[PDB]
């Protein structure tokens, strides 16, 4: 709930992105280090929070900023997001933003507010940091 | 409610630009009515635009940042996509628009579209026609135009 | 050298770069970093946009200058 | 409207809303909201034993305030 | 690293000790731990203080922890030698999983055994034909070894 973590390490954003690797998502919304994930998917093929199937390229990056997540667009922070109801969200092109603001920015563009690739309601999840 | 995501957004906005004051302008409320500001732009260096101080109204709609800002000059300036009226015929300001994008970084678009005009497409085709045939006349306008208007 | 890049989120990232690199070279380093592919990033400095054929040499950034990411924009 | 802790799998603690006649299902819901993890994966332990799906928070006696941990779904075999 | 993982659970550990159990190093060698489990109330192993032994594998937390009971426990799936017949210590092992929450874990297999697949089938027959037998054995053994 401070700053994203890989539950397998417990190397924080700082440490992770400091000596090279990259913060993904599965797509049920599960955040690891990119190490932590590819060395548990060579003994594994199942989420380590939740266990659904990852094979298959079932994760993508994702680029937060700061390790303390916000949206971009109504500029709340995570525990404002959470506290009233709304989720954090991932596209597939790794940009975060909270559920309602990329749902209201959707009816008037089919387009990721961050760097504008094509999305839909089936083209982004939910991240749970 | 209904304007009051709008509120609290450009009030963030506004207190980051009192916070980390940009180099390339200065924008806040005229008047106690947070939905519509001045703004003023310094023309690029190394420019016909130059040492000019440029004026513009934002005006933010309702359903701000899910709608874009409504940005015009007041200050009078030589160029092919911004008219006499000071509209500002800009993609980002309307088909193109992110909610992503705040006032602070549209302003400095619009600094770049300055010394970046399309001339193929223009809101001025006059001017967009010296830019095209005789670019040191286009310079020359807008250099004048600077100085006449901006300082 | 290094160099920083303001993002659209009014952050601060740090770039490793040469001043042969091209523009084109450090948007591909920014994709890296913000997700944003290069044809969306307009890169400004000196209130002017950085073409893409071009080099830090040429626009005569330096170590430690600031470059400003919006997005790509047309006037029209 | 009383509030429960659930101690979740990186030992981070988070609040529900819950009443003492929710279901250990409901409180399973709430818990996939927050977690990501469906009910089926999610193995919550209270007084050293596992909840089961059909009881309420009552029938445990579950009260204001008590903590729940939470470990993924096993089998002994 | 292995090492740096174990070392991070320790200091949560002693960070903020749990209630369910004790965990942490015999010796100076992290990768060998002595933890302890208390019998859940209201059961038949209320009161009992089990011991158990804890050896990480060189590839943890990608391998599982390798876990057993000293303290003799009647239980369909765990036997004599204090072997523990538990998925997650095996084919369902997740990296995620830190050595408190199996701790937890196995406390909770405690009052849920699976008698279906049983580790000794002797005890799980007599779970399934005459269950006040079976907890006046889980409990006399409570009170014999772990008490
Ligand atoms: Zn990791
Ligand atoms: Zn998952
Ligand atoms: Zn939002
Ligand atoms: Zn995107």
């Amino acid at each position: 709930s401070g700053t994203v973590s890989c539950p397998i390490c417990m190397d924080g954003y700082s440490e992770i992105v400091q000596n090279g690797r990259l913060i993904v998502s599965t797509e049920c919304g599960h955040v690891f280090c990119s190490q932590c994930l590819r060395d548990s998917l060579k003994n594994a093929n199942t989420c380590p929070t939740c266990r659904k199937k990852i094979n298959h390229k079932r994760y993508h990056p994702i680029y937060i900023g700061s390790g303390t997540v916000s949206c971009p667009i109504c500029m709340d922070g995570y525990s404002e997001i959470v506290q009233n109801g709304r989720l954090i969200v991932s596209t597939e092109c790794g940009h975060v933003f909270c559920s309602q603001c990329l749902r209201d920015s959707l009816k008037n563009a089919n387009t990721c507010p961050t760097c504008r690739k094509k999305i839909n309601h089936k083209r982004y999840h939910p991240i749970y940091i | 409610g209904s304007g009051s995501m709008a509120l609290k957004r450009i009030q963030k906005e506004l207190s980051d630009l009192q916070r980390d004051p940009p180099a390339h302008c200065r924008a806040g409320p005229v008047g106690d009515d947070l939905f519509h500001w001045q703004a003023t732009i310094m023309g690029p260096p190394d420019s016909a635009y130059q040492g000019g101080v440029f004026f513009l109204t934002v005006h933010f709609p309702t359903d701000y940042p899910f709608k874009p800002p409504k940005i015009a000059f007041t200050t009078k300036i030589y160029h092919p996509n911004i008219n006499s009226n000071g509209s500002i015929k800009l993609d980002i300001l309307r088909s193109q628009w992110s909610p992503a994008l705040t006032v602070s970084k549209v302003l400095l678009s619009i600094c770049s579209l300055l010394c970046d005009p399309n001339p193929d497409d223009p809101l001025v085709p006059d001017i967009a026609q010296i830019y095209k045939s005789d670019k040191e006349k286009y310079n020359r306008h807008a250099r004048e135009w600077t100085q006449k208007y901006a300082m | 050298m290094q160099i920083f890049v303001k993002t659209l989120t009014g952050k601060t990232i740090t770039l490793e770069v040469e001043p042969s690199d091209t523009i084109e070279n450090v948007k591909a380093k920014i994709q890296d970093k913000e997700g944003i592919p290069p044809d969306q990033q307009r890169l400004i400095f000196a209130g002017k946009q950085l073409e893409d054929g071009r080099t830090l040499s040429d626009y005569n950034i330096q170590k430690e200058s600031t470059l400003h990411l919006v997005l790509r924009l047309r006037g029209g």
